[PDB]
RNA sequence: UCGGAGAAAAUCUCCGAAUGAUUAUAACCUAGACUUACAAGUCAAAGUAAAAAUAUCUUGACCCAGAUAUUUUGAUCAACGGACCAAGUUACCCUAGGGAUUCCUAUUUAAGAGUUCAUAUCGACAAUUAGGGA
RNA sequence: AACGAGCUUGGUGAUAGCUGGUUACCCAAAAAAUGAAUUUAAGUUCAAUUUUAAACUUGCUAAAAAAACAAAAUCAAAAAGUAAGUUUAGAUUAUAGCCAAAAGAGGGCUCUUCUGGAACGGAAAAAACCUUUAAUAGUGAAUAAUUAACAAC
């Protein structure tokens, strides 16, 4: 009686949600399964508050917000933190770098040109068909001059033969500053080739900060390389080699399904028969067959038969 | 009759199996556990049985539960016992059908 | 049961089994469920579905019915278009 | 007190199912699934089967 | 006969049901299980079909007779696993068997009786591991 | 010369869930009297137990933590001591115990559950208490339990 009462469902609901997150002695479901900037911000807020027209629109519930400006502000101010999560969510860190986490910093931008001025922005988690990505995309990340860099494209999930592998679609090296035409083309551009019926393959675009010019002779690939087998690659080993001069700073990843262009890639240049995959479930569980299925219906005998056609044995 | 726990914690349960029978809600359905007409609890996925306490939140519509829940001491909330089955297999796998 | 008949000296079938059960050549027996035609108005829909089914017999019940019928009811019958043609044999049975 | 009636489909099929009504309540009629027609149709009471 | 509550699962302590009204009318099919001598009785994913998910709350076999045009209905068979349909009586009796044939009293205590005075003769409360008599 | 209904022969080897009886040797294993239905409780059928053969693989004890109510019956990974267990096929008998000890429930007795017992030795005589792995020949030996015990200012 001393304590007050919630008197509202919402107040109880929020309290309950917090408690579940907190650890408990008893088993639970979760176990099993600077200052100047602040002053500047306040000044802008007062100016916005002072504006009668802004208040007039708000009280008329007609006001709106420009998404374009917020998006640019979000990328600069706090976007990388969100960008880190979507990399953690998709498991990029736990795959490429065996659980090591690198916060992206450079707001990297990628887009695939389609015929004319219709660019498909490659954000994080976007969906892009293989047909659109037939040709290499335009990369812009405002490296600034005197800024050595390196760019890498990787499919993460692929390498039909090897499970723990990841093909490199193309690696530009010694990229000096923003401009990318000056990069050394260690690997030419391959079109996306996600096999039919294999789900959503996730492709990522990662950029490393290049401290000093290093010749990646052991990484150079014979251009043109159409011997897919050679495209075998694993970032961890590559990064470890050059970890001294390579530090990641940018991310951009899309996921793509199979498409008719994939058939073209497998045949024309990969020069092999295209593999087809299908989602196969385990056979249903049946208790061991009994000689006398007491009290079981006539369907019982059908569960354990293999062939659906009659046999006649010795007859 | 013979109400009780048909499957004890830690047992490998197959889908459809019945875990417990009750005249009244001694346990509540948890994760991947279904509720029957007679209030019996059965496995919706093949897995391992797990019993765990958890906070209880009722549907907003029902007056009796919202009233009781609302008229609770601000400090803490009531709990209940739940039954869960931990799925032990992947849904399916991809295999090579043919090379064309 | 009649074990030795006065006229023919044989066992006799109990014609109450012949009119209630079907024997599959493998050794199984089928039956109906008692009450499946009775007071259907007060039976639940799930209950009625269970009643309509053809059901198997236990080992001891089958042993009894085998005693009560003669060999002629245990032979292999080659009926054209038989709806139990596929149920006269067991498949994938290790036991 | 109550009686067992036979609701008969008015869709032209012979499908019928038995229901209960109160001797005081008026003659019954309901929408019910007709398997032969595979549609919901009106079932109207035609005959009594027994007094239950 | 079955169900609900206590004893707490062996016999005891209590209430009810042989349904009732409401209704969205609640389909077909099919993994895995519960319960169980047999018999009967429970729960249910997936698929399909209707609609635009939902039935909510608190029980009797087989045979044999019916009714409609496949669909269905028949029990205070309540002795409730139910003989289609049968009561008294015997000391005139018989056979097969099984059995059997509170109040004393002795101890311990001692308020009160006995004019006075507990124990001359007795005697409340009690004490004896104390002896008998629908 | 035995009349509630004569006697004789036949039906007739009437029937009897009841009483009695049921004939050589040796080896081996071995329950119960729990549960269920029954004009059924002097019977029988099923489960359960036991048993014989066969197939192949885990069983018994113990079992943490953690769970279902709670300060031990379910359940029960790894181990460890050990050799059994599941399924298939065939099959009867049994379904009334007895006494001691322990906890309850009714109300001394009487129900229920848990443990043990069935000497040829000891307790006097002693089915049920204690000592005792089977059963053999020996004019060997070490041992177990073992009705006996030592008024008090
Ligand atoms: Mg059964
Ligand atoms: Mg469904
Ligand atoms: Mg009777
Ligand atoms: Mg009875
Ligand atoms: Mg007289
Ligand atoms: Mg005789
Ligand atoms: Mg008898
Ligand atoms: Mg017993
Ligand atoms: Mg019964
Ligand atoms: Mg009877
Ligand atoms: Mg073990």
């Amino acid at each position: 009686e001393r304590l007050e009462k919630y008197r509202s469902f919402e107040r109880y609901r929020r309290r309950a949600e917090q408690e579940a997150r907190a650890p408990h002695w008893w088993r639970t479901y979760r176990e099993h399964f600077r200052t100047q900037k602040l002053l500047e911000r306040k000044h802008f807020l007062r100016e916005l508050r002072a504006n009668v027209e802004e208040e007039r629109a708000a009280r008329l519930r007609t006001a709106s917000i420009p998404l374009e400006a917020v998006r640019a502000e979000w990328e600069r101010t706090c976007g990388p933190y969100h960008k880190q999560r979507l990399a953690e969510y998709y498991g990029l860190y736990r795959d490429l770098f065996h659980g090591a986490t690198f916060v992206p910093w450079v707001p990297l931008h990628v887009a695939y040109a389609v015929g004319e001025e219709d660019l498909i922005p490659v954000y994080h988690g976007n969906e892009v068909t293989p047909t659109e990505a037939s040709r290499a995309p335009e990369v812009t990340y405002e490296a600034d001059k005197d800024s050595l860099w390196t760019l890498l494209f990787i499919n993460l999930d692929g390498h039909l033969l090897e499970p723990d592998a990841e093909y490199v679609h193309w690696l530009l090296t010694n990229i000096p500053s923003n401009r990318v035409a000056e990069g050394q083309e260690t690997c030419p551009y391959l079109p996306p080739f996600p096999a039919r019926g294999s789900g959503f393959h996730r492709f990522a675009f990662l950029l490393f900060k290049q401290d000093k010019p290093i010749n990646f002779s052991e990484d150079t690939r014979p251009s043109p390389c159409y011997q897919l087998a050679q495209r075998t690659f694993r970032t961890f080993d590559f990064y470890k080699r050059h970890q001294e001069a390579m530090t990641p700073a940018g991310l951009a990843f899309f996921q793509c399904r199979w498409d008719d262009s994939v058939t073209h890639t497998f045949h024309q240049l990969l020069d092999m028969r295209e593999p087809v995959f299908e989602f196969v479930r385990p056979p249903p569980y049946h208790p061991k067959q009994k000689r006398f299925p007491h009290e079981q219906p006539l369907r019982y005998l059908d569960r354990y038969r293999d062939s659906h056609e009659p046999t006649y044995g010795i007859y | 009759k013979h109400y009780g726990i048909k499957k004890m914690e830690g047992h490998y349960v197959h889908a459809g199996n019945i875990l417990g029978t009750q005249r009244q809600f001694r346990w509540h359905p948890g994760a991947h556990v279904g509720l029957g007409r007679n209030k019996c609890l059965y496995a919706l996925e093949e897995g391992i049985v797990r019993y765990t306490k958890d906070v209880y939140v009722p549907n907003p519509k029902n007056t009796e539960a919202v009233d009781l829940v609302t008229s609770l001491p601000k400090g803490a909330v009531l709990y209940k016992t739940f039954v869960h089955v931990v799925p032990a297999k992947p849904e399916g796998t991809f295999k090579l059908v043919d090379m064309l | 049961l009649t074990y030795c008949s006065t006229r023919k000296g044989k066992r006799k079938t109990v014609k109450s089994v012949v009119h209630r059960f079907l024997r599959l050549h493998s050794g199984l027996w089928l039956r109906r469920k008692a009450g499946y035609k009775k007071k259907l108005w007060k039976k639940s829909t799930a209950r009625k579905k269970r009643l309509r089914e053809f059901v198997f017999c236990s080992k001891t019940q089958s042993k009894l019915l085998d005693k009560m019928t003669t060999s002629f009811w245990k032979r292999r019958n080659w009926y054209a278009g038989d709806p139990y043609q596929m149920y006269h044999d067991r498949t994938n049975l290790r036991v | 007190k109550t009686i067992l009636v036979k609701l008969v489909s008015q869709a032209g099929t012979g499908f019928s199912f038995n229901h209960k009504r109160s001797r005081l309540r008026e003659k019954l009629s309901l929408l019910h699934y007709d398997p032969i027609v595979n549609k919901k149709v009106l079932f109207v009471e035609q005959k009594k089967i027994r007094s239950l």
